[PDB]
C-alpha cells in the first residue's frame, strides 16, 4: 500500500 | 475532574470545522470540473475517501501511534480503517443528529427517505443498525471524552498481529481502558451500566464497519467504485 505509506512519512 | 491521559487524547483531536470546510471545498471542485454528461454512491465513496485522509493526518500525529515505527502504524490503520470511519459517522449523528435526517462529514443535512432510496439493501440494513447504535449512545449521554477513548481503542486494537511493538498497544488498550471506566465512574456515578453499555459498542461497530467493507469491496469488484479508498480496501 504505497499510498498509505506515503501519507505517514510526507512532510 | 478529568484523567490526565483523557486530557492527552482531547488535545490531539482536530478542528472538526477545518476538516469539514476542507473536504467539502474538494468535493466542489471535483463537480465543477464534470461535464454534464457520478451516482450518489460514487459520491459518497469520494467523501469517504478524503475522510480517510484526515484520518490518517490526526492518528500520525497523535500520542502513542507517532511513535510506532511506520511498519506498526499501515498495520493499525489498515485493521480499524473503516470502524474510525463508522464511529466517526454515529458520534457525528450523536451530537449534531436528527430523526430522518443524517449529518455528513461536508456539514451538509440529508433527509433519510431520500438516501434509503437509493442506498440499496444492505447499505439500508447497515445504515439501520448505525441507527440503532446512535439512539443507544444519546440515550448514555454519549460526550467527546468517551468518544476519544472509543477513537483509540479503536485504533490500539488487539486483533492486530505481527506488530514490532505489540507491548505498547497492549499498554494503550489498558491505560485507555482504566481511564474511561475512571472517567464514567466519576462523572455518571448514577449509570452503573455506561461503562460496558460502551464497551458493548465496539464489537457491534466492528461487526458494521467489517460488513461495510465486504460490500464495499464488492461494489468494487462489480465496477461501481483508484484513490485512497481502493488502497486501503485491498490491503
Ligand atoms: C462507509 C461509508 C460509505 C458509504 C457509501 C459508499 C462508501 C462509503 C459511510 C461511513 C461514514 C461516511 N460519511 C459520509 C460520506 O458523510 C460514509 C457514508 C455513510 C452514510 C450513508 C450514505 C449511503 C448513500 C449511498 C456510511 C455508512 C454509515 C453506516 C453504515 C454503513 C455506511
Amino acid at each position: 500500500n504505497a499510498l498509505l505509506r506515503y501519507l505517514l512519512d510526507k512532510d | 475532574s478529568i484523567p490526565h491521559l483523557i486530557l492527552e487524547l482531547l488535545k490531539c483531536e482536530p478542528d472538526e470545522p477545518q476538516v469539514q470546510a476542507k473536504i467539502m471545498a474538494y468535493l466542489q471542485q471535483e463537480q465543477a470540473n464534470r461535464s454534464k454528461h457520478l451516482s450518489t454512491f460514487g459520491l459518497m465513496c469520494k467523501m469517504a475517501d478524503q475522510t480517510l485522509f484526515s484520518i490518517v493526518e490526526w492518528a500520525r500525529s497523535s500520542i502513542f501511534f507517532r511513535e510506532l515505527k511506520v511498519d506498526d502504524q499501515m498495520k493499525l490503520l489498515q485493521n480499524c480503517w473503516s470502524e474510525l470511519l463508522i464511529l466517526d459517522h454515529i458520534y457525528r449523528q450523536v451530537v449534531h443528529g436528527k430523526e430522518g435526517s443524517i449529518f455528513l462529514v461536508t456539514g451538509q443535512q440529508v433527509d433519510y427517505s431520500i438516501i434509503a432510496s437509493q442506498a440499496g439493501a444492505t447499505l439500508n440494513n447497515l445504515m439501520s443498525h448505525a441507527q440503532e447504535l446512535v439512539a443507544k449512545l444519546r440515550s448514555l449521554q454519549f460526550d467527546q471524552r468517551e468518544f476519544v477513548c472509543l477513537k483509540f481503542l479503536v485504533l490500539f486494537s488487539l486483533d492486530v498481529k505481527n506488530l514490532e511493538n505489540f507491548q505498547l498497544v497492549e499498554g494503550v488498550q489498558e491505560q485507555v481502558n482504566a481511564a474511561l471506566l475512571d472517567y464514567t465512574m466519576c462523572n455518571y456515578p448514577q449509570q452503573t451500566e455506561k461503562f460496558g453499555q460502551l464497551l458493548l459498542r465496539l464489537p457491534e461497530i466492528r461487526a458494521i464497519s467489517m460488513q461495510a467493507e465486504e460490500y464495499l469491496y464488492y461494489k468494487h469488484l462489480n465496477g461501481d467504485v483508484n484513490n485512497l479508498l481502493i488502497e486501503m480496501l485491498h490491503a
